[PDB]
């Protein structure tokens, strides 16, 4: 039922990326694993949601 | 006799040399080809190497480079305590 | 002649220097190169990198965790990362698609596939289907 | 007057072996902890991709196994053990397999442990058991299995 | 190699251990003989290494070996070439 | 030879030491050791402690109700708590799995029951279904 109703769609989950600065608890504005932003992804998986 | 040793890093920075001119580069354009160079390690264009800025961008172009010749740059202090007897 | 690729045909092999613990680079269309690794320690399972460039004291390689599938492998192709040269200054790459004109002035379309050069850096190349070679000037590449 | 010894279905432990078998075409069977037991095979012909079936049975001329394409993994080969389908049949559900250690109890009405050695069944279908130290054989109403 | 270097010399001072224990002191009472005693080599009670300081008052205790202490804190710079 | 182990074998002897007020202690497997009592006063119920040190000026056991299962007590190894001695300084203690060469050189599995030792601290074992002893050496732990 839910395969028949969803739509396919790419899920990756997250987790805080190492580049947080220790002291200020914020991160780096610009690092490979995240552009900016305080949290990093895994890599895709595939879903029907 | 040495009794305790330990070692720290002020600095971890990456330098570039030219192979010819020998000189350190201290500016670069819009592109990021020189624009400037100094005979200065003080003064010298530097990228950040410490452990969260590996794996960077803005200078690719750069590092590419074949006349250029990348530096790591590092600067230390060590403490090291000493017993003489009486 | 130029040896910049050392393509792996079996898959055995592959798994074979993987057992043996390589990291491999393969290829992808219209898409990022990627290399590929078994992890070590207790858990065997494999890992990935988006990272290309070879690791250095400014550049280090973040490996993951992925289900890769043999599809990719067996299909794809492969090689050792260290071996891998990155590119072969040539105007028609390989399996690139070409029109030429055979021997009796009749013209065909082909894909290439041959390496050779003199000292000085001029190119020959073989065309699927052909034997002798043809000159970077006689093909002409074909269109998408 | 009893049947031949009967042998155990051999987990394949190494990946290189497994792949192998792929390559040549013979087919695998995985049992997967969380869904359900399946077959895995290298498609024939020239067009080559895996494939993957949930026909488990002997191919009898009454039933045809059908195959589908999936991007079979390499971690699930790796965590999940794997059997050859030509052993891996209904032929052995053996209780305690081969290789299992087990606490079976002695003349001297003292419990030793002991690992089964060697499987065959009467004609009545009573597994007899080898077991190390020991000459004759055992009954498994007799043997005891401690776990962890 | 290295670029620059330059060696400074922090404290140059006495430090007294126990004989027995070989513990050295961390405290004293009135007139400078021990009450407690501590392991830690750093930690330990410690006065300038000068010869005023010796006319002002090793005099006190006979469980007492009188020991120098010197630190050296050094600051280099490498170019590691490639 | 060391008596560090009393282990009770019937349940009814347990429950008249509990008649008589006496601390108990009872194994787990993979969890902490835990401490029973009978309650005083006027209403009798079990009481458990997860306290296991010895009562103190500085330690005071902490005792509270619990609706314990007959099931524990007789499976589980049950001692007196003031006779128990809280280890056996042994490589393998008793009920661990072994490997071990049989007198005609082979190799059997076989689990620990025996506690002796010389004056000088060197132990030996012997396996159930076998009589002679065994060195530290001779034996090797079965791992899981
Ligand atoms: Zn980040």
């Amino acid at each position: 039922f839910i395969n028949d109703r969803g739509i396919k769609v790419l899920w990756e989950e997250a987790y805080f990326c190492p580049c947080l600065n220790p002291d200020t608890g914020h991160p780096r504005v610009d690092c490979p694993r995240c552009h900016g932003k305080g949290i990093a992804y895994l890599p895709p998986k595939e879903t029907i949601m | 006799s040495i009794e305790k040793k330990e070692e720290v890093i002020a600095h971890n920075e990456v330098v570039f040399r030219s192979l010819t001119q020998g000189l350190y580069v201290k500016e670069v354009d819009i592109y990021s080809d020189v624009v400037s160079y100094t005979k200065d390690v003080d003064e010298a264009l530097a990228m950040p190497n410490t452990i969260n800025f590996k794996n960077s961008r803005k200078y690719k172009k750069l590092i590419m480079n074949l006349d250029l010749e990348p530096l790591n740059k590092i600067q230390k202090v060590i403490y090291e305590t000493h017993l003489e007897g009486l | 002649p130029i040896q910049d690729a050392k393509p792996i045909d079996d898959i055995v092999d592959i798994m074979t220097y993987l057992k043996n613990g390589k990291v491999l680079r393969v290829k992808q269309d219209n898409q990022g190169d990627i290399l590929v690794r078994m992890s070590p320690g207790k858990h065997k399972f494999t890992e990935v990198s988006r990272d290309l460039d070879k690791e250095s004291f400014y550049y280090k390689r973040h490996w993951v965790l992925y289900n890769v599938s043999v599809n990719s492998l067996i299909t794809f192709d492969v090689y050792l990362d260290e071996e891998y040269s990155e590119t072969t200054k040539v105007k028609y790459p390989k399996d690139t698609i070409v029109e030429y004109t055979r021997e009796d002035q009749e013209k065909d379309v082909a894909m290439i596939k041959e390496i050779l050069t003199d000292n000085n850096g001029n190119y020959f190349y073989a065309l699927i289907g052909e034997t002798m070679l043809f000159d970077e000037n006689k093909l002409n590449k074909v269109k998408d």
